[PDB]
């Protein structure tokens, strides 16, 4: 996760490799 | 918010990571 932009997919990605699964999530609240 | 600082830009790392649940 460099620091270039993010929005939904690079957080669900970086999310993807900060939490793995577990059922992570990233809303706009 | 959210987006606001991980979308328009970069957030913190360990504050994208809090994201899970």
């Amino acid at each position: 996760f460099v620091n270039q932009h993010l929005c939904g997919s690079d957080l669900v990605e970086a999310l993807y490799l900060v939490c793995g699964e577990r059922g992570f999530f990233y809303t706009d609240k | 918010g959210i987006v606001e600082q991980c979308c328009t830009s970069i957030c913190s790392l360990y504050q994208l990571e809090n994201y899970c649940n």
